[PDB]
């Protein structure tokens, strides 16, 4: 059920957007630990001190999301 | 000496090699990414802990981390 | 008051603990 | 100034036991445990 | 290579400064220590008990010993409230002319300090008369350390080292300490206080001679034991007794008056051993409540389990799994245990510093109004040091004794469920204090200034003083529970009434003060206070394990300088910043309450109530009236024309000005700029002539960032406490001296 | 029934003072309607006026209505607020008009915000006020 | 006035000058989840102010609130003794 | 070994080698450029790169990638082409950057695994299960 | 048109509100001075 563009939900404790729900980039068909690239509207808080930009994407796992 | 550790959520950027002051990182072939290579910390006892690695992880939680731990006249960066 | 005497008697009573806890200190050591 | 409590002259002895002598002989001591090798 | 320190290998290899300063401060911290394991960590914490017992008992016969030998306990009894009480002597080698004849007071033809803890009145109260007295209770003392000393010593030998079940018996050591170290205690106290106390408060001397032939009262032990016990409160104390001597004096040893003694102005001997008697009997009592050998009795882990309240209960399962995973987590952590001993030990240490003032228990100490602000302030600072600690501790127990697996959905894990629940709400109280306190102080301010104090919100607490008319004072006329004499609890058999009525109702003393708009707005502070340093503690206490900035906080410890400048920035994130932040709103805190008991009490000592009651609405107020207008005599301890005795409260007033701000320069410049700096000292060593000679054998670096920030704190810290010691005793000293 | 408090009129240190209460505005007998307006008031022994604060009536106007107005003019500014940062979320491009402020939607969320309580009343009972634990981002324990 | 204001902005430099971000940053993440709980999640998310940005505050506080009061001291004394 | 290098023309400074260089260890960096070209030390202020090969020693291995960090980017002619050194007073060299001969950057076989953990940082043990023991949560 | 978008910045629309806000209250405590309590 996971595919491009599907809205989904993260459930890794340690990042920024646990319970929160972005959109999916793209998913990896060879055998990686993390495929599912996920892009949030919101951004981290990486950056140097200062740093007005920070990323809103990431790598997850399957059992690390689910589809609302 | 510090302990840099990496862990197997590393996209393989190498912002952290690129990023380290004292040759500390590197790469190594790894399969378990998209990029084909991970992080590895072979003279951590050069590290003085400036967390310049921790800082360009482009990760929501960083895929290396710097533990500071016994402290050297190399992890001082002492001169003298 | 209380006499000369008394203040030489109390101090080498305070010896006792002075001792012990010389004693203590070093077996909190080990 | 040696006061009326008995036995005056002990604070003209301890004093300056206690605040130069044995801080001097605590440091010495101090200085060689937390300086020697091995 | 490095034999210090012994306990840490990773500092024993340090070829730095950081090694000796890190030895130091992690010498207590046994669980970190290399090679230790809980059975050896519990016995070196059972010895230094010992240890610090031994110190507490040492320092008390030092205390007695200096009241006996170079004090006038002798002069001080027969006239207490003219004579001031000496400490100790002075031998100083620095001494000018006119600092030996200006510290040359109280009586005394030698330099003398002059005492203010006040255990001139506690002596005489319970029951001292000579020199002799105290000299062999400075000896028992002596002996009571050693034996201490060699308790701690024996404890530490194979022989007599304790198993780790037997510092794990919890049910024990609570019917032990219960029964026995706050009952059996408390019963002695009571026996030494109708035995020796009371009957010396009557003139009649016991000494050790006289205690097995002097019945302490007419009919002994007889009315004990067949149940009139009414006989011991037949002929209490008359109103015109007078301390120390036998006219006036009664013969019942357990009254029941409730009021003050008309004389030293302070609760009555026969009533402090009635009521110590009767907490004696409920001590003894909640001591016989855990099972230990027996069979009869409580385990505390089925109280824990048994109490969550069922499904049908109105409240339901809130509470979760309830209590289980407790009496594992508290037993095992010690830091759990540390905590709450330390939060117990600071709310009933601001009970005592609430308490001693308003209810003193010796003789002549309402009177003696510099010992009243000594003894306040000593134990409130005490008492906000034994709370931040206690929750630092709940910082501790979460970051390296908490298991979230024993703690499944109980009350602990469910107080980090929601732990940022209670941070906003507690934010939202602190700012809801804050923002209006400073508001209505600024609004008085700039309406006092602009020439109509008329136009001040001025708002009497009339809650509190529904408080106090409810404890019987009918000043506010609301006549509820205790100020009206028809009421179900005035009607009732209390017979504490006539004296407790009398003894609210007279402004002679500070038992229940008046209180006004002076007093709401500094009540608001003092909640702005509590529940600030409150957000500060409970937000690195939630926030130890880790959070969304840092969620492996736990895997660096308790106490770590930062995660870099990478992440935005992350300086104070290590659950060490909630002590570090809170000492500095404790101490505000405490600066708060203090000034406050310190202009009201001025206020109501000199005679003239109206100044705080009309000045203390607005800040220039107590800017004005209490520190500038109270420091005039500090200040001029000395001067250019002379020396007064305030001379060393004027050096320890600009003493604490220079630590504190000393303590300024470690908090706000950090490390690296002294890093730079002690490396060009570095070259500045090695390169000249004739010191290149002398190398050190540790590589000398800056202060690391946490030991800085330790440094600052503890300077901050030393010079707050010492230049308001200093203000406060020179302030009530210069005027009642 | 608060005796220690005397009314201001009744009080003998606020009448000295009245005399010399000073002008604030350029109304020259500003002094005299404040001496006037103030003694409804109670006075302590110094001759101020006091707020008593327990919601009784007779000193509602003490705290009750200042009160309940400020709830009233708190609320339209958090309810506005709350309006418009709702209003701009779902449309694409939320942070230029967050720092840009759109100021037509500003406009008919402020004149429409006297009702506010009666929107957050609708919005309390719907369910519609209040995010649900599940769908909010919670830091690590 | 301005004496007691310099009083404390001086003290409020402080705040500023002692603490450090990582403290504010989590503060600042218990206040977002209690605007989230009411929809009302800023588009510009908040952060606590920068490393040296702080060091700013806290130094020009400090000289604001020291500046301010010596000014306030040297002419309200010379303002009645001059 | 044993070094073969000629040092650039420096005047002297005060930021460079002291007293722990010749007794606890000093770091060296050999570098071969086609040009003369003027650069700035660690140590403090500029020196030149003269024709050929040029060797300097520092007493950090920080101040040793500083400059090879500053001869790789930033110069026209690109170099690469450094090799850096630590030298202890008994007289060993042990040669430290280039190990594999490529940029630590670049993937090369031959490299093990160190300090990799085949676990996500937030799947972490407890520090309460490593009480008394020897053992971190990193390990 | 660049002009309106400029006003309609977080600065100047929060200076024009402080603004009308402080005059509305000085022009209130001009013509009603003085409100310590709703009599
Ligand atoms: C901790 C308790 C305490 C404290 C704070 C003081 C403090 C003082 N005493 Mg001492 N003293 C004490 C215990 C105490 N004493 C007891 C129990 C006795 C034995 C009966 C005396 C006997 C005594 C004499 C006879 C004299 C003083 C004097 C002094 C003064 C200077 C110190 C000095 O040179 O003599 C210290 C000399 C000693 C023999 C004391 C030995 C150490 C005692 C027993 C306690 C140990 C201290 C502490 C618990 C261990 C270190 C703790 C560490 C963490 C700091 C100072 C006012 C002098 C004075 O009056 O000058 C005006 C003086 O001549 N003291
Ligand atoms: C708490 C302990 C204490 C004691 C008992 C003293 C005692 C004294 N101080 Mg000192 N001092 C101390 C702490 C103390 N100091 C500290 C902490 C500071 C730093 C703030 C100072 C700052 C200070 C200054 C700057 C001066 C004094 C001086 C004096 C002397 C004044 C007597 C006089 O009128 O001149 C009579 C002086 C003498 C008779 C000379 C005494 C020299 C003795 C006999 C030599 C002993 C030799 C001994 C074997 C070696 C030292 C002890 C050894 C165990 C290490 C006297 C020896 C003054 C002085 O004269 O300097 C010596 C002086 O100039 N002190
Ligand atoms: C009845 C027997 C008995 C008694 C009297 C004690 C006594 C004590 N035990 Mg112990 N214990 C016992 C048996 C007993 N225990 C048993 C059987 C167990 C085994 C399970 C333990 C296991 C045990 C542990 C593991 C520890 C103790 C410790 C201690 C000490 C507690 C600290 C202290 O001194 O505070 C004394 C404090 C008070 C008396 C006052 C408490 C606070 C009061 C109630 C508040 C009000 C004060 C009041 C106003 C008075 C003011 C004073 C005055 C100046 C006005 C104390 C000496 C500790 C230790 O080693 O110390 C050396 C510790 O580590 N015990
Ligand atoms: C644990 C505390 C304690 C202890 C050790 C003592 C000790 C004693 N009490 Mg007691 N006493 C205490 C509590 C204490 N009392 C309390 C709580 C009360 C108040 C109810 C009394 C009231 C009391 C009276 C009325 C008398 C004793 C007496 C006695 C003595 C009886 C033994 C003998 O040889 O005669 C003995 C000295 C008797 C006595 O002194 O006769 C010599 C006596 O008649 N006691
Ligand atoms: C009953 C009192 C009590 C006890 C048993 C302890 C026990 C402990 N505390 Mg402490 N703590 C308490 C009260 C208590 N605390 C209070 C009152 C405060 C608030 C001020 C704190 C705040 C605190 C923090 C936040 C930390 C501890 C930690 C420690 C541990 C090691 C102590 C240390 O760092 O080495 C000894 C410390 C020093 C030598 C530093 C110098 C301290 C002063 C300046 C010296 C004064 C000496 C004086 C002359 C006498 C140990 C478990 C540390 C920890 O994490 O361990 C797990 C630590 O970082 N404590
Ligand atoms: C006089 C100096 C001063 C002032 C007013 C502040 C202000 C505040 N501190 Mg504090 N603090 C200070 C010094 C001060 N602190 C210092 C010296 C330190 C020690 C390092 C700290 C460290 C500290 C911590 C670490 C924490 C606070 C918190 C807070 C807030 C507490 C809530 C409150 O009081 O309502 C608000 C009261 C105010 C007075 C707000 C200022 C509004 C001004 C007056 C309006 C000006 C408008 C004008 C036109 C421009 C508030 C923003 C807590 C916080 O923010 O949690 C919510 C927090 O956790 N402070
Ligand atoms: C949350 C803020 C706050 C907190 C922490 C306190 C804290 C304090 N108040 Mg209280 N109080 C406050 C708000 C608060 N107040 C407000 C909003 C009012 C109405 C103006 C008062 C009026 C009041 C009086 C008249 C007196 C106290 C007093 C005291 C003390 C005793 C406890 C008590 O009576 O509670 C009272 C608790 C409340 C009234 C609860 C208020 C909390 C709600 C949610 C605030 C919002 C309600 C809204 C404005 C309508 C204590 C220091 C006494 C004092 O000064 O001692 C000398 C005193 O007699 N309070
Ligand atoms: C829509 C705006 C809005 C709303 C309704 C809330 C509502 C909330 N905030 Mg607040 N807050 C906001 C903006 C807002 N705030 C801003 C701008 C700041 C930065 C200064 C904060 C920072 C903040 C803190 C630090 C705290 C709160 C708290 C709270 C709660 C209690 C109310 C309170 O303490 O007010 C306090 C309000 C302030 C300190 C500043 C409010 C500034 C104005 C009044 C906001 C509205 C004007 C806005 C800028 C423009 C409106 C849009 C317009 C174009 C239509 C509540 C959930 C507390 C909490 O968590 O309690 C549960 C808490 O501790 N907030
Ligand atoms: C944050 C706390 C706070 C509190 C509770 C107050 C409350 C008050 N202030 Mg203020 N004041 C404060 C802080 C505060 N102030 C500070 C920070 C300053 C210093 C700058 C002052 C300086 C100050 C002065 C100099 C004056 C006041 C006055 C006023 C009073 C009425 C103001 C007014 O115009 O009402 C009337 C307002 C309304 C009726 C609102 C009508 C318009 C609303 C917005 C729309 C309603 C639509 C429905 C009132 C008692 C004035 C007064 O009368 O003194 C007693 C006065 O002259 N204040
Ligand atoms: C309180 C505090 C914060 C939090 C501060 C914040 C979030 C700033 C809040 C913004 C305020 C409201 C800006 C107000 C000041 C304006 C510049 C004045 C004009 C504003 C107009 C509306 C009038 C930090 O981020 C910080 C960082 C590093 C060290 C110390 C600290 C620190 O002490
Ligand atoms: S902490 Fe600094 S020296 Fe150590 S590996 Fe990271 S970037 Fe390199
Ligand atoms: S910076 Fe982080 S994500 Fe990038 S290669 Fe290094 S460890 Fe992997």
């Amino acid at each position: 059920a996971i595919q491009r563009g599907s809205k989904v939900r993260i459930l890794r404790k340690e990042s920024y957007w646990y319970k929160d729900v972005g959109t999916v980039a793209s998913v990896d068909k060879s055998g990686i630990l993390y495929p599912v690239i996920v892009r949030f509207d919101k951004v981290n808080y990486n950056g140097f001190s200062g740093s007005a930009t920070g990323v809103n994407t990431n790598n997850f796992a399957e059992h690390e999301l689910e589809e609302v | 000496s510090h302990s840099v550790k990496i862990y197997d959520t590393c996209i393989g950027c190498t912002q952290c090699v690129r990023a380290c002051p004292l040759d500390v990182l590197e790469m190594v072939p790894w399969d378990g990414c998209k990029a084909g290579q991970i992080a590895s910390s072979p003279r951590t006892e050069d590290c003085v802990g400036c967390k310049r690695c921790e800082t360009a992880c482009p990760t929501d939680f960083l895929s290396i981390r710097v533990y500071l731990g016994a402290e050297t006249t190399r992890s001082m960066g002492l001169a003298y | 008051s209380i006499s000369e005497t008394q203040v030489f008697v109390a101090l080498v009573i305070a010896l006792i603990p002075g001792i012990l806890a010389f004693r203590l200190a070093t077996e909190l050591y080990k | 100034i040696l006061g009326d409590f008995a036995a005056s002259f002990l604070p003209a002895i301890l004093v300056p036991a206690v605040g130069l002598v044995m801080p001097a002989v605590v440091m010495g001591l101090l200085f060689l445990q937390i300086e020697s090798e091995a | 290579a490095t034999k210090f320190p012994k306990f840490s290998q990773d500092l024993a290899q340090d070829p730095t400064t950081r090694r000796i300063w890190y030895g130091i401060a992690t010498a207590h911290d046994f669980e970190t220590h290399d090679g230790m394991t809980e059975e050896n960590l519990y016995q070196k914490i059972f010895a230094s008990h010992f240890g610090h017992l031994a110190i507490i008992f040492l320092w008390t016969s030092g205390t007695v010993f200096h009241v006996a030998w170079q004090g006038n306990f002798e002069q001080w009894i027969k006239d207490p409230l003219n004579v001031r009480p000496i400490a100790h002597a002075i031998w100083d080698p620095h001494f000018g002319q006119g600092a030996v004849d200006a510290f040359t007071q109280a009586g005394a033809s030698s330099p003398v300090n002059v005492a203010y803890s006040g255990v001139y009145h506690w002596f005489y109260t319970i029951g001292m008369t000579n020199n002799q007295d105290l000299y062999q209770g400075a000896v028992f003392l002596l002996i009571l350390s050693a034996l201490f000393l060699f308790a701690g010593w024996l404890h530490l030998q194979p022989k007599f080292r304790p198993s780790l079940s037997w510092f794990k018996n919890a049910e024990s050591r609570l019917n032990h300490h219960l029964a026995g170290l706050f009952g059996v205690s408390s019963l002695a106290w009571t026996g030494h206080l109708v035995h020796v106390a009371i009957p010396e408060s009557r003139g009649v001397h016991v000494g050790w001679d006289n205690f097995l032939s002097v019945k302490p009262h007419p009919a002994g032990l007889a009315p004990f034991f067949t149940g009139n016990w009414g006989v011991y409160a037949q002929n209490p104390d008359t109103a015109s007794h007078v301390f120390g001597t036998s006219e006036g004096a009664g013969s019942a040893i357990l009254t029941f008056l409730g009021g003050f003694h008309p004389q030293t102005e302070s609760l009555w001997l026969t009533d402090i051993a009635h009521h110590h008697l009767a907490i004696a009997v409920i001590f003894i009592v909640a001591g016989h409540m855990y099972r230990t050998n027996w069979g009869i009795g409580h385990s505390i882990k089925d109280i824990l389990a048994a109490h969550n309240p069922p499904q049908g209960t109105p409240f339901g399962g809130a509470l979760g799994a309830g209590h289980r995973g407790l009496y594992d987590t508290i037993n095992n952590s010690l830091h759990f245990q540390l905590g709450l001993a330390l939060a117990s030990l600071g709310v009933i240490t601001s009970l005592v510093a609430q308490h001693m003032y308003s209810l003193p228990s010796y003789a002549f100490i309402a009177k003696d109004y510099t010992t009243q602000a000594a003894l306040y302030t000593h134990h409130q600072y005490i008492a906000g040091f034994l709370m931040v600690g206690a929750f630092a501790h709940g910082a501790i127990f979460f970051v390296r004794d908490y298991d979230p697996e024993a703690n499944k959905d109980n009350v602990l894990a469910r107080m980090l469920e929601h732990k940022e629940a209670i941070i906003s709400h507690l934010s939202w109280v602190s700012l809801f204090l804050g923002f209006h306190t400073l508001g209505l102080y600024v609004h008085n301010d700039v309406v006092v200034a602009f020439g109509t104090p008329e136009k001040q919100i001025l708002i009497e607490p009339v809650f509190a003083q529904f408080v106090q008319a409810a404890s019987g004072k009918a000043l506010y006329g609301f006549d509820a529970l205790l100020s009206n004499p028809d009421s179900v609890a005035s009607t009732a058999s209390a017979v504490w009434l006539p004296g407790w009525l009398d003894a609210i109702n007279s402004g002679t003393n500070s038992l229940f003060l008046n209180i006004g708009p002076g007093d709401f707005l500094v009540h608001h502070a003092i909640a702005l206070g509590l529940h600030t340093t409150t957000l500060i503690l409970v937000k690195g206490a939630l926030d130890a394990r880790g959070s969304k900035l840092m969620p492996d906080k736990k895997d660096f410890g308790f106490s770590f300088p930062c995660d870099g400048p990478g992440r935005g920035g992350t300086c104070d994130i290590s659950a060490w910043d909630a002590f570090y932040l809170a000492m500095f709103w404790m101490l505000n805190t405490l600066g708060w309450l203090t000034f406050y008991w310190h202009w009201k009490h001025l206020g109501i000592w000199t005679g003239n109530v109206a100044q705080f009651n009309e000045n203390s609405t607005y800040l220039m107020g107590w800017f004005r009236d209490y520190l500038w207008a109270n420091s005039a005599q500090l200040i001029n301890g000395y001067n250019p024309y002379g020396v007064n005795n305030l001379s060393v409260w004027a050096w320890m007033f600009l003493f604490g000005h220079l630590v504190w701000a000393t303590g300024f320069m470690f908090l706000i410049s950090w490390r690296g700029y002294w890093q730079e700096l002690i490396e060009t000292i570095v070259w500045a060593h090695e390169r000249t002539p004739l010191a290149n000679l002398v190398r050190w054998k540790d590589k000398p670096v800056a202060l690391s960032i946490v030991q800085a920030r330790l440094v600052g704190l503890a300077h901050f810290t030393v010079g707050y406490i010492l230049t308001y010691a200093a203000f406060l005793i020179a302030s009530t000293a210069g005027k009642f001296g | 029934d608060l005796s220690h408090l005397t009314p201001c009129s009744e009080s003998p240190a606020y009448q000295a003072k009245a005399k010399s209460f000073r002008n604030t505005t350029s109304d020259p007998e500003s002094g005299q309607k404040r001496a006037e307006s103030y003694a409804e008031a109670l006075c302590g022994p110094e001759g101020y006026p006091h707020l008593v604060v327990d919601g009784r009536l007779d000193h509602a106007g003490d705290f009750i209505i200042p009160g309940l107005l400020f709830l009233y003019v708190a609320g339209w500014i958090g309810w506005v607020g709350r309006s418009y940062l709702i209003a701009i979320r779902e449309e694409k491009d939320t942070e230029m008009k967050e720092i840009i402020i759109d100021v037509p939607l500003a406009i008919n969320k402020m004149l429409f915000g006297f009702m506010w309580p009666l929107q957050a009343f609708g919005e309390f009972t719907s369910g519609k006020l209040t995010v649900k634990d599940s769908e909010i981002p919670v830091s690590p324990r | 006035i301005m004496f007691l204001a310099g009083h404390f902005v001086f003290a409020f430099s402080l705040m500023f000058l002692f603490s450090g971000r990582g403290y504010w940053q989590e503060l600042i993440e218990s206040i977002v989840w209690a605007h989230n709980k009411l929809k009302l999640a800023p588009a510009i998310q908040p952060r606590a102010l920068s490393i040296v940005q702080g060091r700013a505050v806290g130094v020009a506080h400090y000289l604001l609130g020291g500046i301010v009061t010596t000014w306030a001291f040297f002419l309200c004394r010379i303002l009645s003794v001059g | 070994i044993q070094l073969t290098g000629t040092m650039p023309k420096f005047g002297g400074s005060t930021g460079g080698l002291l007293s722990a260089a010749d007794r606890e260890e000093k770091y060296a960096i050999t570098w071969t450029s086609k040009t003369e070209q003027v650069f700035e030390m660690p140590t403090g202020g500029a020196a030149i790169m003269n024709e050929g090969e040029n060797l300097l020693y520092f007493a950090r291995k920080e101040q040793c990638l500083a400059l090879g960090t500053q001869l790789r980017t930033k110069f026209k002619p690109k170099i690469e082409d450094y090799k850096i050194y630590r030298i202890y007073p008994t007289g060993e060299t042990q040669y430290l950057h280039p190990a594999d001969g490529v940029f630590p950057e670049k993937v090369n076989e031959g490299r093990e695994f160190h300090g990799k953990k085949d676990r996500n940082i937030g799947k972490n043990p407890e520090p309460v299960t490593l009480k008394f023991s020897g053992k971190t949560p990193y390990d | 048109k660049g002009l309106t978008t400029f006003l309609s910045t977080a600065p100047v629309l929060i200076t024009a509100l402080l603004v009308f806000t402080a005059g509305l209250l000085i022009e209130f405590n001009r013509f009603y001075p003085d409100l310590l309590f709703h009599p």
